[PDB]
């Protein structure tokens, strides 16, 4: 605490008696915390995906993002970081978002039941936001610790192997949905609440933003489902006792 | 016991209230508005056609002035105005519209350019000059040759409104809402304040003041078809009525709206008509024309209306389960117009009639709009109950006489909340009142009593069955078109219906939040109105402005050069008591003559009049050839007062 | 005929201590183009005259009349009953006001209180002399401050914001329009700064949560959407 | 949403006129939870610091938990569904507690600077609760999907490689401090809280049960630490490339 | 000017000027107590002796 701090806790104003700028650059912090995170899962969606595309795909972009380029056979490590930094701000923007819960009985109830009564879209995608994002705190948290702490399971076979061996399916088939539906909402109502795109129709960009979000999440969900497939589908084919598929992509070119 | 003093006590939250708390507030007295609602959401709030002023600033408001103002209010009024107040009013509505802007209103302004514009005369393109862009704008409204109607595009009401009432928030003043003046506290001929209801919790409150000024709007909910918000129902006249003291003038002064819609009363503004509004009967032929070969459509809204009624009492009205009515075919200006120049109507008849107005037809019948008469006050607007003010729809101030301008009355509002707010101020200021607890406690302690026995009551009679008698009673005997025979019958009838209000009975006896309860003392408190309106309608024996005698169709300035005065001095009397004030020819700068509008020679000359005229002529002549200037001269014909701070003259564009 | 309505009312005295809140329903037969307003005044004449509900212009020019209507906040003299393909029609006080009783709520006094926390006025150092010329003003910006100017105090926008609800010190999607509506008037001289100080917290335009439901329901069409960002986007950049 | 929850988020009180119930019933949930996982833990670190006792000491308590006296070598399935309920309770705990965190800056500031001023135990010790919290969001759910999702990894063995291996040691040295902290600072709370052992002479109650928590924290942290280094020696000692440790234990007895 | 009314207007919050505003107020009488500080701190709440009565 410092003097400044208790000047402003006790007269509710700074000392040049003026409110806070803080509201300002936290509000500024949550949205762009939750914009890196939109714009970094839809990218991330692109790269897993590369399964589809064959192991030897898949396997090359998973070498770049270790460095290939400047190191031997790429370090993992940077994998690592990658998580790390990530990590950071996922949990820096649940900190931020987390405000924005209902957080008692008498909020929680009198909401719900408004929800329900004005049946508005726009008020329960924002419920499926807060939805999503409490699910994510235990869902989200359990996948990029593994991700920083074992970059170099990462592969058409090691990734499979966590897949199905290591009973991670359940946890990214309803992580997906979770993720897709905040992600997607969450970057549409970036859009409306900074209002980048508005323009001279305001009321025509809101309409077209909809249905851009509506096929965003469409066309990311199928893939997601895809992709989802390839994993399990390789997983479920590894039957070899004598084969060590965890660290298989690893044992390759170190 | 429970009082609240303040320095000035306001009744009624509109356009004229407001302002007059306002200037109240501003001079450091502690001012307290009363309101049955919350005061932007009064009647003001509806003005759609717009506010008249002598600006100046467009071409076709070019060369106005305060002369021109006031020569079409007084013919208006078909002489029954007092002149000295028209001309307080017209040198002050231009600096009300000033402040206004200057209190951020949203007026609609000039750009230089041409422009498409409908004349009905020569509708073609209007030009503004660059020296009048960025200005004030104005529209052709009220049907003044001079286009001074100046407006906020479709809502000027409402924007002027909430300007006034952010101005009472900013200086302070008190806004109590659900809040019901049910009579006024006086004693030895002074008023020292109202017994109050509080709507909410059932308090019966005693509000003290210096003075008390009145603005509680119009009357028009006396009748079953009205433009009136539901809240207009004359309750403020009343109670000045029933101190037996203050008076009601000209009550029977009543204007109506040709074209409301039928039969909700919703108004399709007079725009509809005037950009090319065709009025269609029941086989859909066009028959202003017909009355009005040239004119037509266009003739003065008082003349449309009659010619409505003849159509439809010739049988050729439109039948319907709430009853005859008549077309208004606006399709003919074409669907791109209507959206574009009439949005508004467009989403009235969709909203409420269900048509889209580009296409189908909307029903409409003349209904009553806007009530001239009102409590009784001088120049200043003090009632004849001293410390009781009024201004607004609810006075009688009477800058409308007989028949009010189309664009007068918010004009009216806000320059009279100016004008009457600072004589109010002053009285406020000056006068020492001699508050008596005894008083007091009799008033209020007489009206918990009164609220006590009404709930208490084992009467059988129904409050809204009396109360929707009363208002037919109004619509078919007190309206357009009036006779002696039918007058009678309707006193006989609302006199008796008065009677059996007193019989009322109600089903809730709390005394908190009751409706049924509001009312019991309402609708006997409206009948005593009703019956001032009509037994004046049936005791003046001449036709004049709004108010027309089939069995006396000349307008008599031998014997009705006057203005009706109502009272109510003993609470026995079951008949309002009348008596007359009559204008004196000598000081009017327009002697009666020709009100431009209707038939002409329609009119009982007074020898007076002509001696008057010929005194004015002179006058005139000799001073115009004296090189003096139109200032002088007005002095010269009819001097009238105005408060310091409004004696200033209006700068216009071109002086 | 004109079919058959059930009109379901909430009822809830806060006064009276044997009070108790419960529905109530009525049977109406429809007519062409009725209303709300007619509906609600033909209980009252001829049902049940202890219901209490605030009407005034019944013309949708007002604010006084709105209420939850089948869960979406609208004008009830703006309501016809033909658009309820159903027939059953419930109405509620609007949530997020103080009840009076049944279907009345104070609307006036909390909006009387966020005109003055915004003050909502002009802001102006000196008196322009209202006996000459007034200031020019490009049409286009008296246009723009007009659409602004529209707002008719409803509380619809106030009611259908979840925010509002949950929040109740939120200064709602109306108090952050008015904001704006006096920022783009060029009477008023306060700058974004003096805006700050008003709005400029938790409790103001940060306290948004972007939900829309006021856009979607004002009976005016205001440009909440478009605007809330735009203060949104001043507000945030100062310093 | 019923009838009664509309009257309810309406009128602010139940169809009978009374204050809802829900607050007491939430409060005594958010404690029963608390309590539950609190006691948990206890035997947690007991269970787990077995491996003090030697391998063959764990790995019998360990076929213990698996049911080993009704399954032939024991099913870690039944692990499984005993993670799973724990996991159930943390999540309704968090969801419960999460209604105490400090909302938005104005709390957070006023709270952070009164902290300071006050310099008062129980108050800076709640500060502790909410912060060791918020981080077991993270730390927390990423341990229990593992336990739930691979029981059979469990043993003297294969925690040791999971422990240094897949470096989850990282993770455990600071939910170690999180929990215990958050452990024995809730109990106590929740003595004082509900007032279970006041007597008749209620601040020497009081006084004991804070010394009683200190040393509780005391033990359970040495007790932590030296249960930690235990695995953390032994996963650093499987060095043999050819051996498959994380289902060593489990290949035993299947 | 502000001015308020009531009936009974009682100078003082300590014993005796909160007992005779009781008294007051039970019988209708609208009344108001002014006192420097909030009642509850008046002189009277020093009082450690005791009060004199005969029982
Ligand atoms: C009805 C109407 C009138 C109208 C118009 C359109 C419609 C639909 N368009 C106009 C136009 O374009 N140009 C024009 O010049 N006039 C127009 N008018 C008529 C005009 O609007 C009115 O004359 C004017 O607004 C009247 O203002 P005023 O300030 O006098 O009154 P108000 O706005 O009706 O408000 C009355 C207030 O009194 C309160 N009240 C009433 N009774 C009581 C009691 N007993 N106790 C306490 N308060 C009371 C009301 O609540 C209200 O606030
Ligand atoms: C000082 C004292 C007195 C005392 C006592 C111990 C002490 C330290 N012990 C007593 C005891 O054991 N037995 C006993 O019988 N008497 C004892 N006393 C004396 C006794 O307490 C006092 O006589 C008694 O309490 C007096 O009561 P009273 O109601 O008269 O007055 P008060 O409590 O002092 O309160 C005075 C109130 O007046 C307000 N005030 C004063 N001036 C103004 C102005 N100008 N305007 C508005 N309000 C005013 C004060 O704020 C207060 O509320
Ligand atoms: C990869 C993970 C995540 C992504 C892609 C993401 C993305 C987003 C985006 C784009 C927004 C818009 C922010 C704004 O409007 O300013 C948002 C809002 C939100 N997020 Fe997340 N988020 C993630 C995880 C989480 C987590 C773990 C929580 C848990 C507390 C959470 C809670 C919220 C909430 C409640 C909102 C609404 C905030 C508001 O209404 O102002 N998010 N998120
Ligand atoms: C830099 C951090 C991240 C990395 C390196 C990463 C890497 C990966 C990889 C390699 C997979 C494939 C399966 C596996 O190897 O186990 C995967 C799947 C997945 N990741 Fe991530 N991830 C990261 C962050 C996130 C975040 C923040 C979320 C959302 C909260 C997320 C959600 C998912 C989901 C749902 C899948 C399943 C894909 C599908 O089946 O369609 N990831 N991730
Ligand atoms: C094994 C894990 C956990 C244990 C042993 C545990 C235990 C406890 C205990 C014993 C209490 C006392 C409850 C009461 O006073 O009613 C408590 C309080 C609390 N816990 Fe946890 N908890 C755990 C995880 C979490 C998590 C994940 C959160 C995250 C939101 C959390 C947040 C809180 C908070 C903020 C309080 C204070 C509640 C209040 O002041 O009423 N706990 N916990
Ligand atoms: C039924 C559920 C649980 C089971 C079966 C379980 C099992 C275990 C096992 C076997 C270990 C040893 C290392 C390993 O095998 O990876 C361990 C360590 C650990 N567990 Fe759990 N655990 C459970 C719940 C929890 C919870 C809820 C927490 C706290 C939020 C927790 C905190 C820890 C910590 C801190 C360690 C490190 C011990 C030390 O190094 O002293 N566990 N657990
Ligand atoms: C959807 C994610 C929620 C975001 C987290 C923050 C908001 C929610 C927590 C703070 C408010 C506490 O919320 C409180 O939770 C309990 C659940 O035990 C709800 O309890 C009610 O809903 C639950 C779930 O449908 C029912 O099983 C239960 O019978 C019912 O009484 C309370 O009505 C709610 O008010
Ligand atoms: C300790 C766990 C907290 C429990 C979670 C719930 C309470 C906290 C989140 C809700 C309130 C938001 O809290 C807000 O966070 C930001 C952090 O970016 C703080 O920001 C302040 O502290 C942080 C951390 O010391 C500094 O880096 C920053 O420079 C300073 O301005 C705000 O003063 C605080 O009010
Ligand atoms: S902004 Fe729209 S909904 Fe909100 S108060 Fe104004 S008019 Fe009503
Ligand atoms: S609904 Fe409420 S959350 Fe903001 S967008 Fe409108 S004010
Ligand atoms: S009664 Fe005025 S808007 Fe409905
Ligand atoms: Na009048």
């Amino acid at each position: 605490m410092t003097n400044e701090s208790i000047l402003e806790s006790y007269s509710g104003v700074t000392p040049e008696r003026k409110k806070s700028r803080m509201p300002a650059k936290l509000d500024w912090w949550q949205s762009a915390t939750g914009l890196f995170l939109g714009l970094f899962m839809i990218g991330h969606m692109f790269f897993v995906s590369t399964i589809l595309l064959g192991d030897n795909v898949m396997l090359w972009v998973t070498k770049k993002f270790e460095l290939d380029f400047i190191f031997e056979g790429g370090k993992p490590i940077v994998v690592s970081f990658l998580a790390a930094f990530v990590f950071a701000v996922f949990i820096a923007h649940a900190f931020l978002a987390m405000r924005k819960f209902p957080i008692n009985y008498r909020q929680y109830l009198t909401f719900k039941t408004h929800k329900d009564l004005m049946r508005h879209g726009d008020t329960t995608l924002w419920w499926i936001q807060a939805m999503t994002g409490f699910a994510m705190f235990f869902l989200g948290s359990v996948h990029l610790y593994i991700m920083m702490t074992q970059p170099q399971t990462i592969g058409p076979v090691s990734s499979s192997f966590r897949m199905v061996s290591e009973w991670m399916w359940p946890l990214y088939l309803v992580l997906l949905f979770a993720v897709q539906l905040h992600g997607s909402v969450g970057l549409y109502r970036l859009a409306v609440k900074w209002g980048w795109f508005d323009g001279e129709t305001p009321d025509k960009t809101r309409a077209n933003l909809k249905k851009l979000k509506t096929l965003m999440s469409a066309f990311l969900i199928v893939l997601g489902l895809l992709t989802f497939g390839a994993y399990v589908k390789k997983g479920l084919e590894q039957t070899d006792p004598n084969i060590d598929y965890k660290y298989f992509d690893y044992k390759r070119t170190h | 016991m429970k009082v609240q003093y303040c320095d000035s006590l306001v009744i009624g939250g509109g356009l004229a209230g407001l302002r007059a708390a306002v200037a109240t507030q501003q001079k450091g007295l502690s001012t307290i508005v009363l309101s049955l609602i919350p005061v932007k959401r009064s009647h003001s709030a509806a003005a759609q056609g717009g506010m008249q002023a002598s600006l100046g600033n467009s071409k076709m408001s070019d060369g106005d002035n305060e002369d021109l103002h006031f020569m079409d209010t007084v013919k208006g009024s078909d002489w029954g105005c007092d002149q000295k107040v028209a001309r307080m009013f017209v040198n002050t509505a231009p600096k009300a519209i000033r402040e206004l802007a200057a209190w951020g209103v949203p007026w609609t302004r000039i750009h230089k350019g041409d422009r498409m514009a409908i004349i009905n005369a020569q509708k073609t393109t209007i030009t503004e000059e660059d020296f009048r862009h960025g200005l004030i704008h104005s529209r052709d409204f009220g049907g003044t040759k001079k286009w001074r109607t100046c407006y906020t595009a479709d809502a000027t009401g409402h924007t002027m409104l909430f300007a006034v009432a952010n101005e009472c928030l900013k200086l302070g003043v008190s806004i109590q809402d659900r809040k019901e003046a049910i009579a006024l506290i006086h004693q030895d001929g002074k008023c020292y304040g109202a017994v109050v209801r509080d709507l909410v919790t059932g308090d019966i409150i005693a509000y003290v003041a210096k003075g008390t000024l009145i603005a509680t709007g119009g009357y028009g909910r006396i009748y079953k078809n009205t433009t009136n918000a539901v809240v207009c129902e004359g309750t403020g006249t009343a109670i000045a009525l029933e101190t037996g003291i203050a008076q009601l003038g000209n009550m029977e002064a009543v204007q109506f709206h040709p074209t409301p819609l039928f039969p909700s009363g919703i108004l399709l503004t007079e725009g509809c008509r005037g950009d090319g509004g065709i009025l269609r009967d029941v086989d859909g032929h066009r028959f202003m024309p017909d009355y009005e070969p040239e004119k037509k459509e266009l003739a003065s809204r008082d003349v449309v209306s009659r010619r409505m009624i003849e159509h439809i009492r010739k049988g050729k009205g439109v039948q319907s389960p709430y009853g005859q009515h008549l077309w208004l075919d606006i399709s003919i200006l074409g669907r791109k117009h209507i959206e574009t120049n009439l949005r508004d109507v467009q989403e009235i008849c969709e909203y409420f009639a269900g048509i889209d107005p580009a296409e189908k037809w909307a029903p409409v019948l003349p209904m009553q709009h806007y009530s001239m008469g009102g409590i009784r006050t001088d120049y200043r607007g003090e009632a004849k109950l001293k410390g009781l003010f009024s201004a607004g729809e609810a006075a009688c101030w009477d800058m409308h006489g007989f028949n009010r301008l189309g664009g007068n009355s918010v004009s009216e509002a806000v320059v009279a909340g100016m004008i009457v707010g600072e004589y109010f101020a002053e009285h406020c200021a000056n006068t020492q009142v001699d508050l008596e607890t005894k008083t007091l406690e009799k008033f209020v302690k007489g009206q918990e009593a009164y609220m006590k026995s009404l709930v208490e009551s084992k009467g059988t009679e129904d409050v809204f069955k009396i109360k929707n008698r009363m208002k037919d009673v109004m619509d078919d005997n007190v309206g357009i078109f009036r006779d002696g025979p039918h007058l009678e019958k309707a006193v006989k009838e609302l006199e008796e219906l008065y009677k059996k209000s007193k019989n009322v009975g109600i089903k809730n006896k709390r005394l908190h939040a009751n409706p049924e309860l509001e009312e019991a003392y309402r609708v006997p408190m409206m009948l005593k109105v009703a019956l001032c309106v009509a037994k004046g309608a049936l005791d003046r024996t001449e036709s004049r402005g709004a108010h027309n005698r089939e069995d006396y169709p000349k307008r008599d300035d031998i014997n009705w050069l006057n203005r009706t005065l109502a009272s109510w001095p003993n609470p026995e009397q079951t008949l309002p008591t009348l008596e007359y004030e009559a204008l004196d020819v000598n000081e009017m700068e327009i002697a009666p003559g020709y009100r431009g509008y209707g038939a002409k020679g329609n009119y009982i000359e007074n020898p007076l009049s002509v001696k008057r005229q010929e005194e004015i002529d002179k006058i005139q002549s000799e001073l115009e050839a004296a090189g003096k200037d139109r200032h002088a001269i007005q002095e010269a014909l009819m001097p009238y007062e105005l408060p310091a701070k409004y004696k200033a003259r209006n700068e216009r564009l071109g002086d | 005929m004109g079919r058959m309505l059930t009109i379901r009312v909430f009822k809830y005295d806060p006064q009276s201590a044997v009070s108790k809140p419960h529905f109530q329903e009525y049977k109406i037969e429809e007519a062409p183009s009725m209303t709300i307003f007619i509906v609600l005044n033909m209980i009252r004449e001829t049902y049940d005259p202890d219901l209490n509900f605030d009407f005034v212009c019944r013309a949708g020019i007002c604010g006084s009349c709105g209420m939850m209507i089948n869960g979406r906040p609208s004008l009830a003299c703006r309501t016809l009953t033909k658009d309820f393909e159903d027939g059953v029609i419930t109405l509620l006080p609007l949530p997020a006001f103080k009840l009076i009783k049944d279907l009345s709520v104070d609307t006036g006094n909390w909006f009387n209180g966020m005109s003055q926390r915004v003050e909502s006025w002009i802001h102006a150092q000196k008196e322009h002399d209202i006996s000459k010329l007034e200031e020019r003003i490009e049409p286009e910006v008296a246009q723009e401050v007009f659409e602004l100017d529209r707002c008719i105090e409803c509380g619809c926008c106030i009611a259908a914001c979840g925010t509002k609800i949950m929040r109740e010190d939120f200064v709602g999607a109306a108090g952050l329009n008015r904001v704006v509506r006096f920022m783009i008037d060029p009477h008023d001289e306060r700058t974004d700064e003096d805006y700050y100080e008003l709005i400029g917290d938790d409790d103001g335009v940060f306290g948004c949560m972007t939900l829309l439901a006021c856009h979607d329901v004002c009976p005016k069409n205001l440009p909440l959407q478009s605007k809330i960002a735009y203060l949104r986007r001043k507000m945030v950049s100062v310093n």
